């Protein structure tokens, strides 16, 4: 529910207010911040098996 | 002028398969709006 330092947190709210070239930087942010959460929590769930 | 993709100064030297060039006219603070993704209505 973070947002990453974009201007929303609900990629639908980036979706419809934005256009296909300053709407991707944004993407990219949010793509970047989830995929470091689920590396961390695919690490942490390796390590208690 | 502008290059978006590739350096004018380093053109000189790669190869290209080919090149395609454009004939237009338009008005003068119109030039502006012809990029990649621009916004302009009248521009799409």
């Amino acid at each position: 529910s973070s947002n990453f330092g974009a201007i929303s947190s609900v990629l639908n709210d980036i979706l419809s207010r934005l256009d296909k070239c300053e709407a991707e930087v944004q993407i990219d942010r949010l793509i970047t911040g989830r995929l470091q959460s689920l590396q961390t929590y695919v690490t942490q769930q390796l390590i208690r098996a | 002028f502008k290059c978006y993709g590739v350096s004018a100064t380093k053109l000189n030297d790669l190869c290209f398969s080919n090149v395609y060039a454009d004939s237009f006219v338009v008005k003068g603070d119109d030039v502006r709006q012809i990029a990649p993704c621009q916004t302009g209505v009248i521009a799409d």
